[PDB]
């Protein structure tokens, strides 16, 4: 068998993955290409959530 | 090319689907497969599935055999089944009569959880008293004639004439694609391919970034088969309480 | 307290943390300390729960 | 015979050594390692290992390759390197000078994991500021030439001479010996293997009934490596600060 090493029908699962592994960790500074400068964060939400893990276990 | 499905990488990918275990029965499990395996002189012996019942105690079902071989054109397994409710002692499930085979397929409804209950039916009035453990025994045995999925080509004919893993097996060309797999009691080269099946009664899912196809049975709501392409294995599961989708044509 | 103890060459503290998660901003995650003098001795609690 | 060793089967069997990850870092690795994979176009990326930190940041490391060669009467793999700190996202692990090798060599403790800090070395008074980074290849590339441990003729060489899985390999004949394991650069064919090693640096544990070997190096206490002889699978993982065990011969 010889195939590539992703075919090329994938990006939809490929943006899936991005999407879904974005969301650990802290988002990285991304910075202005023309200037140079951080682009500011967003400021965060304030909201109230259960204990999603807790209810995994 | 795996040898025989890992219930570990079983568990793993098909856990999205639901097809999980409990924690305990997931140890008692790794534990008790080995000793049945060994103290049956069984070559192979997997999970196959999980029955739920009306009082908790699920079935957990487990499948082995020794060889298959090429009878009448079917590659014939001789199979035993042995079932368990805790994960750590395996009971024989023995085989049930072809008489007392529809008079179980009319039995509908959750089973009881108790090996030790039997049902009755009623005949031009003879009454007739079906344990519970034939019932179980038979929606086994048409789940499992229903189903039985492994990639196609992955086995082969051997010179004793016996069906035997294709060490060479390279992979399925298009995973997304129903061609991909077949049913295990087809004949290697015999080009009978789940494609022939009944139209609209399986459906595929394909990562194709990560490589790992998903074939559920619309059919049988609860069989689901993963095939991860990057490394070579597959695996199927029953999670369900055993009854078949006769509504099929109007859920489609 | 376990801050009393020891210190190693350099004033380096004996106990090293270990946490959950990489992110601040998770709300229910776990802390807990790893011993330098003896790797392999870990105290840890999430919630309510903890244990040696 | 797998193909490439899995990261759910390395920490099912490993964990028992200790080897274990956190639960976040292991979801953040099943999704991050497909993706650095395609987008660096490797064949193969594997989890090595995970170096402790003072500041509880502990290193991840992955190493990848594309495909093996034999030069000079070694199988030399092109590897390269990964590092992450969360398990998401994985930056370049870049090699080191030789000159810079043995500075690196002379750092001891624990990393400090701050990427941005480096250490501060006084020769003839010549001072000398190496990364941390630097120490973390360092460190890595000295455990992984001393240990890299796979299966004794679980690799063949092909017609382009390179080395590939042997993908009719049948199994380790007596897996609690020295003898059915090798280093990963030895040539297949070539007869040495870990009983060519000095004489008290590797144990193993052998469960006899569930047929599951356990390779431990003494030398480099926190490297472990199973080997699976019913499911013919295999693995390695390092967990630990990455310093060499210099008092082994007071400790025999």
């Amino acid at each position: 068998l010889s195939v590539p090493l992703v075919p090329a029908a994938s990006a939809a699962a490929a943006a899936a993955a991005v999407a879904k592994a974005s969301l650990f960790g802290d988002p990285e500074p991304v910075l202005d290409p023309e200037s140079g400068e951080p682009i500011d964060p967003d400021a965060p939400n304030e909201f109230e959530c259960e204990d999603v893990e807790g209810d995994g276990d | 090319v795996q040898l025989e499905p890992n219930i570990t990488l079983v568990l793993k990918h098909l856990a999205s689907c639901g097809a999980v275990v409990s924690a305990e029965q997931q140890a008692a499990l790794d534990h008790s497969i080995p000793i049945k395996r060994i103290e049956a002189g069984l070559r192979s012996l997997t999970l196959w599935g999980r029955l739920t019942t009306l009082n908790g105690k699920d079935y957990l079902v487990a499948e082995g055999y020794n060889v298959a071989s090429s009878k009448e054109g079917a590659a014939v397994y001789e199979t035993k089944y042995f079932y368990s409710q805790d994960g750590a002692r395996w009971s024989d499930l023995q085989p049930v009569d072809s008489e007392t085979a529809t008079r179980c397929a009319r039995i509908k409804g959750m089973l009881s959880g108790d090996p030790a209950k039997n049902y009755e039916l009623e005949e031009k009035p003879l009454v007739f008293q079906i344990p519970e453990l034939a019932v179980l025994r038979c929606r086994v045995d048409a789940i499992a004639t229903a189903t039985s999925v492994i990639p196609t080509d992955s086995t082969i004919l051997n010179a004793a004439s016996q069906v035997v893993p294709n060490r060479l097996f390279a992979g399925a060309a298009y995973p997304e694609k129903l061609e991909s797999y077949q049913h295990r009691f087809s004949l290697p080269g015999s080009g009978v391919t789940l494609s022939q099946d009944l139209r609209g009664t399986w459906a595929v899912q394909y990562d194709a970034f990560k490589g790992v196809a998903q074939v559920r049975s619309l059919l049988f709501p609860g069989y689901f088969f993963y095939y991860a392409a990057n490394e070579l294995t597959w695996g199927s599961l029953y999670v369900g309480d055993g009854l078949r989708n006769n509504d099929l044509i109007f859920m489609l | 307290a376990l801050e009393e103890d020891a210190q190693l060459p350099g004033e380096q503290a004996a106990w090293t943390p270990i946490y959950s998660s990489a992110s601040e901003a998770v709300k229910t995650q776990a802390g807990g300390l790893r011993s330098l003098v003896w790797p392999g001795a870990v105290c840890g609690g999430r919630g309510s729960e903890w244990t040696c």
